[PDB]
RNA sequence: AAGUGUAGUAUCUGUUCUUAUCAGUUUAAUAUCUGAU
RNA sequence: AUGAUGUCAUACUUAUCCUGUCCCUUUU
């Protein structure tokens, strides 16, 4: 359930390139209009620019959030990144989408709906 | 790497206990000092000593050795970069097929040629596991019927110690696993109380069979679990499965959830019931409740409709889970209640109503998951209550349904369409209401192109689109994914071809516009052109929608026709294909319209076509070509008769499945329907060509063949068929061989029974044992299916039966005992007692034997006589082998009255003759003494 | 294969004798067991 | 194939009738269910190979000579 | 000395008929041979 | 323990149907009255017999 | 309690469920006893069959059914 | 007409909701009625209550006002005296009535 | 079955359902495993078709289409008058098939 | 960054009964550490032995080094342990010592 | 056997019976269980339970030994305070 | 010079008990098997 | 002069059987 999201976007994805889904209808269409690409399952301990740093190997980021608790100390794993280009988000889906560090491996998706502090789940 | 934890499973209550706690207290303080700061660490002789097996010395040799390899980890860094006849032993033993070098390890003591050595022996008699996994199906079968014979004298310790280990190979292949599953499921069969030790080290190999995506391994899995289950007792199941309630590793956790809900599931609910009982009430750990929860959500699921009597009681272990404060405790307790709900009918809805408050409770404070699993138990738990509060509760989950409607969860997605496919459903639902609140958004936020591409979420949207069609209306939903019909995404298309489909069939299609109806040939004429996985969604759908349409599709009806015509112009298997196909389909819709320039168009271009060589294209060309006989008629149809079946002829040698299958029920249905058209020549040219059709791998094509050589037998006449069908010298004794035996049953069922007797009766006089076989079964056949006309051939068939009867080989009395069977249930009542007592003179003789088959057709035969001949007198022949003094005898004699008294029970009164009374007994019934 | 059983050894024979030696497919064409190469090399081998 | 196979049994029927009738055995005797017996062996063979075969093991030949001395004192 | 013979077929299994003259048989069916023979046949006679 | 069978066949009402297998029998006297019935049809002769009643 | 006697089932069997299967260690006294239970439901099933065998007797037909159902607990005899 | 055959008693419940048939001994059958959209009664499948080794004497139907409905028999234990060799089970085995209620809810007869 | 003599009828009690045969077996008798003299419909049970379990076949177990009956012959035998013949076990067939 | 089938365990076969058991240490010691060295003392254990040293990656790279390596007249078959699948003749008992050792040791 | 004859779980109390029993488990059974002590708990709750099967379960639970003696001490102890006018055994009034 | 698999049956070829007894299991009874002289 | 034994071949019967799937495993 938790951890079964990476192997869903996974399984969409082998999915869209065994089935002979065309480039117009890769899993895109839905999540066009917006960039914001919403992370989720990372670690309390992981800090903002570290993340800004992994995820910029893939483009430049425009505006990355990560879930800042009222008093916690801002370690909840969600995290929403607008990136510069709707290609970079559709790159970082298709290679960075499951990507394991730090331990216990992320799962990654694409929103487009809005800026949502609390819509990710642990 | 869900799966490898299983690669990490070794072999073999009190000192079960001692050591589940002491890998808790080894688990905790390594985390322990991790914070107050693996598979390597450290050995000890003693764990030497355990991990390797006997036949090993440690020894080393020189006083030098071992301070020499002390320093060998000083000695990996500083020198490290620094200056610096013809024997082999395979195992053969007579022929012993050849062990991968993974198996090397395993069958390693069978690689030692020794021989002639007790223990060692029963251990080398035990390779033959090596032959039955590698080696020819023969040899498979040889030693699976050995390890059959030989389970009591081989024993069951080591058939499990060397079973066990290659169920654990890595390299075990799927059919490796399959061998080794049916091995121990026959070694599981004959050995009952000697399989109670083995039961966790069974459990450990067999639980991973379960959890797989294999749907048959995962049955098979189900089974065998059951059967060990059934074998030993509950207790001891229990027993052994106690401990893996608190285990570590999930993966044990899961397995042993599904091992308990198969125990429950083959010993009963309520032999488990105080088990799980004691499980849920454990304040122990979280993990047991969460195990306990998992049980019972397992075995609702395997058991069905089983939970109905036992639901109240399931409540009483659930009730208290539901107040979990772990979360994962309290989704556990939700997935159980949803799983109990869903998979029970409407019934005891009073045994979940203390569950019915506090979850809805949990919808105010709803945050997360949790509201999601809140919302999937209400959902399953609406249609179990009554229409007085579900209107109340639909009408406060609707919103809260809304609410979550954006969700970007796939799990929230799917609850939400279960929750929308249990509530629209509701009789209480507002038709208004919900297509102005619940259509847009479904159409929206549910309809994506993503959502599609998942396997359950295609099944899921399904259901729900068919449910919020038969719920709100068809217009509507027609509306909303008609647009989708020019989709790009070929899955895409497909679910809303099956959506539109599965509406127009439920609801029907008369609520179609004229602009809805011109959209949506537009949209199945833009699927029709787009196909690019072979599916029949896109077939279907255009027949569905041309039945739907009727009339209204005149016209679509040409434009329909121009793109079959330019399909068949286009690539054959590609397009062609399912241009024929559609033909085919749309012949009904076709021939009710009155197309009648369009059917003789469509011959015109099916007799062009036929000479295609492909057999995909050439098959359904002949089913189009089948399709418009049956709906243009014989003379009606302009491709005649004359052209068809000559050229059809010898089309049967195209060995295609399709092709040949779609040849034979065109042909069956030319010569059962026109029958004239067909010269007596061409018929008897077209049963040689039917002759040679009996050799196929399948079975309609079998039925198929008998069905088109009866009506060519009606047609022509009986004399050539018969003497055709004489002909089988029967080469293969399979392979549909007795078919001719058959054939000749439905000649003489077609024709005149007077004319295939004496024929039958001249062939049997042949010396061959296939002959007479065969002889012997076609009359069973015959009788079989003649059944009343029976009645004057009973004194005609006497002698014969009463021929072969003398068991000159076991084939020989097996089909006298069937056509005896045939015969006895045919002549109910006709009037053949005399010819039911000389058979059963010399079927009698026949109850003593072994064969299996033989066996079989004399019980079958002696059923017959007790329906036919009567009880009274099956009683008289089986009086005398009641109380006899054998083991065979009195077993073979006590099946016969087992079998006679399961039927008749009424008339045993009389045929139970009057026994003396006996000092302490007074069996005579002297009631029925009673002289009025 | 050619596992020299004894009814196909006798029926080597019996069609060495009444068919002949320079036949192999004559042979062949009532073993179906194995190719006339197999069965001369029978012949030659053992069935001599 | 299965008329193949039908000329090939035909075939081999005919070289076993005429390998029996080059040995003039008594023993091989052709059954009324198409299969051969060897009175001499008192034996069955369901294909014409078992029913030649009947001269390697078994060799009845000795117990017979023991009726051929019965039935003439003289050697 | 076909010993299998003799354990199959019964051999070796001795009997005592009073009415076969007190006599011996080392079968059952010799057992019953000799409860109906003519030696029993002729006891039974002149013992009327 | 076990009857005789001249006992039982002294004790029978028809001893002329008497078997010598039916001495170590588990009810003698039950298998006598049923044997000596009127329409009752008796065993076959492979009780016995060695060759598959076939061979 | 140290009997050992755990008789449910082994393998899945035969196992004849129906009331009057029979077996193969059936003792007389069983047989005479299934055979008198079930003359004694036959004679309570067919109803000119109750008349003609309490037309001898003066006694009613309920006398009668009576009578046949309180003989179904031990007809022939304590074994 | 077996022993275990169903026949020899029959019974209707007074509220019309059900009925019930019973053999001898080593059976019971309770079907329900329901009325349909057309007033078409549909016969629902029966529930199951072998007892073993219990001889049915009569059937009768218990009084319910639309509550869950109960069938009264008068029913007679024969394991017990089975095994009997001295005779003395088989005297001190009193018939009793057996009220078996057919619980709406849980779909299944009990005792 | 005579095809399939390790299988395992299911022998419940009968319910008020009609069943359905695979298309594969389509007419095969559910008990004579005949082909032809059918007399009586055939009866599912009441756990036999619950959902999933429902609409699949009685005899191939795939998904059914057309509705079966029981055989003549096994209805004049009292043969018909069964416990739920739903096949309940699958063994010995179809087992390694997929494997080929 | 390895397979899990390698393990510190790996089974020397075909080897001769007197084999020179100081140049099998020697041999072993071309990776690491010998943990422990047992030898076949049995008639079919006769030729046969396995080997356990402290390390996986040394004992890996001697397996992929001594792949059916030359010998004096024939060259043994290297491959690595399976698994256990019988430790019912040994036993975890006096772990509850060790257990309490380390619980007096660090204290915690 | 002393499980051989007739009791009535209904006719006595259980709070008596518990500590008792958890005793002699964790005396038997050595270790410290709550599956243990439940299921023997749950086992009495019927109105006219069974000792074959409670001795049964015991008997997979416990050694066999051991099983005996659990079920020679839960049989009288029970009988007695089922005998008891008021419901329980001599031990409950002691201390 | 072509058949695939799932269960079961028979006829062919090669081998073995002149062991005298006692007791038991088992057998309809033999037989076989298990311990002693 | 029937038989028991069982590697290794052979004929036969079950109207035996080839698109069967992960539509349900989504446990951490």
């Amino acid at each position: 359930n938790p951890l079964t999201k990476v192997k869903l976007i996974n399984e969409l994805n082998e999915r869209e390139v065994q089935l002979g889904v065309a480039d117009k209808v890769s899993w895109h269409s839905e999540y066009k209009d917006s960039a914001w690409i919403f992370l989720g399952g990372l670690p309390y301990e992981l800090t903002e620019g570290d993340i800004i740093c992994v995820f910029s190997q893939y483009g430049e980021i425009v505006n990355i959030n990560l879930v800042r608790d009222k008093k916690t100390g801002k370690s909840k794993g969600f995290c929403f990144l607008c990136y510069e280009d709707q290609r970079s988000t559709i790159l970082a889906v298709d290679n960075f989408n499951g990507i394991k560090i730090k331990g216990r491996t992320i799962r990654v998706d694409h929103v487009s709906n809005y800026r949502a502090p609390k819509d990710s789940e642990e | 790497e869900y799966k490898k934890h299983r690669r990490t499973m070794i072999i073999s209550a009190e000192t079960p206990r001692t050591d589940r706690g002491g890998d808790s207290i080894g688990e905790t303080p390594t985390p322990g000092a991790s914070k107050r700061k693996e598979r390597n660490r450290p050995l000890s002789d003693e764990e030497l000593d355990a991990m390797f097996p006997e036949g090993y010395k440690v020894l080393p040799p020189p006083a030098g050795y071992v301070p020499i390899r002390t320093p060998a980890r000083k000695l990996t860094a500083t020198p490290t970069p620094l200056g610096g006849m013809k024997s082999v032993n395979d195992q053969p033993s007579g022929n012993l097929p050849f062990l991968k070098p993974d198996d090397i390890q395993y069958f390693d003591k069978l690689l030692v040629d020794v021989d002639e050595s007790e223990e060692q022996k029963e251990r080398k008699i035990m390779k033959l596991l090596l032959k039955i996994k590698n080696g020819t199906p023969p040899m498979r079968k040889a030693a699976l019927r050995q390890i059959t014979d030989k389970a009591r004298e081989f024993g069951a310790g080591p058939l499990f110690n060397q079973i066990l280990p290659l169920l654990m190979s890595p390299t075990l292949e799927d059919q490796e696993r399959h061998l080794l599953v049916k091995v121990i499921d026959r070694i599981l069969y004959k050995l009952d109380d000697l399989v109670r030790p083995y039961v966790h080290k069974i459990l450990v190999v067999i639980e991973p069979l379960l959890i797989d995506e294999d749907y048959y391994a995962r049955v098979e899995g189900r089974e065998i679990i059951s059967n060990l289950a059934k074998a030993a007792g509950l207790a001891t199941m229990i027993s052994t499965m106690r401990p893996d309630i608190d285990n570590m590793d999930e993966y044990v956790r899961n397995t042993t959830a599904r091992a308990f809900a198969v125990v429950a599931s083959a010993l009963g609910i309520p032999s488990l019931l105080p088990f799980l009982k004691a499980v849920c009430k454990s304040k122990k750990s979280w993990q047991a409740r969460h195990t306990g929860i998992k049980i019972v959500q397992q075995i609702a699921i395997l058991m069905g409709c089983a939970i109905l009597p036992h639901l109240r009681s399931l409540v009483e272990i659930i009730e208290h889970g539901l107040v979990d404060e772990q979360q994962k405790v309290r989704t556990i307790s939700a997935l159980a209640i949803a799983a109990l709900a869903e998979a029970a009918t409407p019934y005891g809805i009073e045994s979940f109503d203390s569950v019915l408050k506090p979850l809805w409770k949990g919808i105010r404070q709803h945050r997360g998951k949790g509201l999601a699993a809140f919302l999937k138990a209400i959902g399953y738990l609406i249609p179990l209550m009554d229409a007085e509060y579900a209107n109340y509760y639909t009408r406060e989950v609707m919103l809260i349904l809304i609410r979550e409607f954006q969700s970007p969860d796939e799990e929230m997605k799917k609850i939400v369409l279960k929750v929308v496919k249990q509530c629209c459903g509701t009789d209480g639902v507002e038709a208004n209401y919900i297509k102005t609140e619940i259509l847009p958004p479904f159409f929206k936020h549910f309809w994506q192109h993503r959502m599609a591409l998942d396997r359950r979420n295609y099944r899921q949207l399904v259901d729900t689109t068919v449910e919020l069609a038969n719920k709100v209306g068809a217009a509507e939903i027609i509306s909303r994914i008609v647009d989708d019909l020019k989709d790009e995404a070929e899955q895409y298309r497909k679910m809303v071809m099956e959506t539109i489909e599965k509406i127009m069939g439920n609801l029907g299609a008369a609520d179609i516009d004229h602009k809805l109806e011109e959209q949506l040939i537009d949209g199945i004429l833009y699927a029709f052109q787009e196909q690019t996985t072979e599916d029949s969604v896109m077939l279907n759908g255009f027949g569905t929608v041309v039945n739907a349409l009727g009339k209204r599709v005149k016209p679509y009806l040409p434009q329909i026709c121009g793109t079959v015509l330019w399909r068949l112009n286009n690539k054959s298997a590609k397009v062609r294909q399912q241009a024929a196909d559609l033909i085919s389909r749309t012949a009904v819709v076709m021939k009710t319209c009155q197309e009648e320039k369009l059917m003789g168009h469509l011959g015109v271009v099916l007799y062009e076509y036929l000479g295609e060589e492909y057999p995909e294209v050439l098959g359904s060309i002949l089913g189009a070509l089948k399709a418009i006989v049956n709906v243009i008629g014989m003379h009606k149809m302009t491709p005649p008769i004359k052209d068809l079946l000559p050229r059809l002829t010898p089309i049967l040698k195209n060995r295609h499945e399709k092709v040949q299958e779609n040849c034979i029920d065109l042909v069956g249905r030319i010569a059962d329907r026109g029958a004239e058209y067909v010269s007596a020549r061409e018929w008897m040219r077209i049963c040689f060509e039917l002759l040679e059709l009996l050799k196929a791998h399948k079975k309609a094509i079998r039925r198929a063949t008998v069905n088109t050589f009866g009506y060519i037998a009606k047609a022509i006449g009986p004399h050539d068929v018969l003497a055709t069908l004489l002909n089988n010298l029967k080469v293969q004794e399979r392979q549909n061989r007795v078919c001719t035996t058959v054939a000749i049953a439905i000649v003489a069922e077609t024709c005149s029974p007077f004319t295939v007797l004496p024929a039958l009766m001249n062939e049997y006089r042949v010396p061959e044992l296939n002959v007479q076989n065969g002889v012997l079964k076609s009359l069973s056949f015959l009788f079989e299916y003649i059944g009343e006309m029976g009645k004057d051939y009973i004194y005609a068939v006497t002698p014969l039966l009463e021929d072969a009867l003398m068991d000159r080989d076991l084939v020989h009395r097996q089909t006298a005992s069937a056509v005896v069977q045939h015969m006895s249930l045919g002549v109910y009542g006709f009037g053949c007692e005399d010819s039911l007592n000389h058979l059963l003179n010399y079927v009698w003789p026949n109850v003593f034997e072994t064969s299996p088959h033989v066996i079989q057709a004399v019980m079958g035969a002696l059923e017959g006589l007790r329906v036919a001949i009567g009880p009274c007198r099956m009683l008289q022949y089986c009086l005398q082998g009641l109380f006899h003094p054998a083991r065979k005898v009195r077993d073979v004699y006590w099946k016969i009255y087992n079998s006679i008294y399961i039927g008749s029970q009424d008339a045993l009164i009389a045929h139970y003759p009057r026994i003396y009374n006996d000092d302490k007994n007074t069996y005579i019934r002297y009631e029925l003494d009673y002289i009025l | 294969g050619g596992v020299w059983r004894n009814t196909e050894d006798e029926i080597l024979k019996a069609a060495v004798m009444k068919y002949g030696k320079n036949q192999w497919s004559r042979i062949a064409s009532l073993l179906h067991r194995k190719s006339a190469k197999q069965c001369k090399a029978r012949w030659y081998e053992w069935l001599d | 194939s299965s008329e193949s196979n039908r000329d090939r049994r035909e075939r081999l029927r005919q070289l076993a009738l005429e390998t029996i009738d080059i040995n003039k055995d008594p023993y091989f005797m052709k059954n009324h269910l198409g299969s051969y017996e060897c009175k001499l062996c008192l034996t069955l063979h369901n294909n014409e190979g078992s029913y030649l075969a009947h001269t390697q093991g078994k060799k009845h030949q000795t117990n017979l000579a023991r009726r051929a001395a019965k039935e003439a004192k003289e050697a | 000395i076909p010993y299998w013979l003799y354990k199959l077929h019964g051999l070796n299994i001795n009997y005592n008929c009073e009415i076969c003259g007190n006599y011996t048989y080392r079968g059952p069916k010799a057992f019953q041979r000799h409860f109906a023979e003519w030696r029993h046949a002729h006891g039974m006679r002149c013992l009327g | 323990n076990r009857f005789t069978v001249a006992e039982l066949k002294q004790l029978v009402a028809r001893p002329d149907v008497v078997e010598m297998h039916d001495v170590t029998a588990q009810d003698p006297k039950l298998l006598v009255h049923l044997k000596a019935t009127r329409n009752s049809v008796p065993v076959p002769r492979h009780w016995c017999f060695k060759r598959k009643y076939l061979q | 309690m140290t009997d050992r006697y755990t008789i449910h089932s082994q393998l899945e069997h035969l196992q004849s469920k129906y009331i009057g299967t029979g077996h193969a260690d059936t003792t007389k006294w069983e047989w005479l006893v299934n055979q008198h239970r079930d003359s004694y439901c036959s004679y309570m099933g067919h109803f000119d069959l109750l008349n003609y065998f309490a037309i001898a007797e003066n006694e009613s037909k309920a006398r009668v059914r009576f009578n046949l159902m309180e003989k179904m607990l031990q007809p022939c005899g304590p074994p | 007409c077996r022993r275990i055959v169903p026949g020899q008693f029959l019974a209707v419940d007074p509220k019309g909701r059900a009925v019930m048939i019973s053999a001898i001994e080593k059976q019971k059958l309770v079907y329900i009625l329901n009325r349909d959209a057309a007033a078409r009664l549909t016969i629902s499948s029966p529930l199951e209550a072998h007892k073993a080794n219990t001889l049915v004497y009569h059937v009768v139907g218990v009084d319910v006002g639309f509550e869950n409905p109960m069938f009264a028999c008068l029913e007679m234990d024969y394991e017990e005296a089975d095994n009997d060799p001295t005779g003395e089970a088989a005297a001190n085995t009193q018939q009793t009535l057996t009220f078996y209620e057919l619980d709406l809810g849980l779909n299944h007869v009990v005792r | 079955a005579k095809h399939h003599p390790d299988l395992i009828f299911c022998r419940k009690q009968a319910g008020v359902a009609i069943g359905r045969l695979c298309e594969k077996c389509d007419g095969k008798c559910v008990i004579c495993d005949s082909y032809v003299r059918p007399c009586t419909l055939v009866r599912i049970c009441d756990e036999c078709n619950y959902g999933s379990y429902q609409g699949r076949c009685v005899i191939c177990g795939g998904p059914g289409v057309s509705d079966a009956y029981y055989c003549k012959e096994c209805t004049i035998q009292e043969k018909d008058r069964d416990g739920c013949p739903k096949i309940v076990n699958l063994g010995s067939s179809k087992t390694d098939l997929f494997y080929e | 960054r390895l397979p899990p089938e390698v393990n510190r365990i790996l089974y020397i076969r075909n080897l001769p009964y007197k084999i020179t058991a100081e140049e099998m240490y020697d041999i072993f010691g071309k990776y690491g550490p010998i943990r422990q060295i047992r030898v076949g003392n049995t008639p079919e254990t006769r030729g046969t032995a396995y080997v356990v040293y402290e390390d996986i990656f040394d004992a890996k790279n001697a397996c992929d080094h001594l792949s059916g390596f030359n010998v004096c007249n024939r060259y043994l078959v290297v491959l690595y342990y399976n698994a256990n699948r019988a430790f019912q003749k040994m036993d975890t008992k006096k772990k509850e010592e060790q257990l309490k050792l380390l619980k007096e040791k660090y204290g915690i | 056997e002393c499980l051989e004859k007739k009791v009535d779980m209904s006719k006595v109390n259980l709070e008596v019976i518990k500590p008792w029993i958890t005793k002699r488990v964790t005396e038997i059974l050595g270790f410290e269980d709550d599956v243990v002590i439940e299921f023997i708990f749950n086992q009495l709750e019927v109105k006219n339970p069974d000792s074959k099967m409670m001795q049964i379960n015991l008997t997979g639970f416990l050694n066999g030994k051991n099983a005996r003696e659990f079920m020679g001490e839960l049989w009288p102890l029970l009988l007695s305070a089922q005998e008891n006018i008021a419901g329980i055994p001599s031990a409950f009034l002691e201390l």
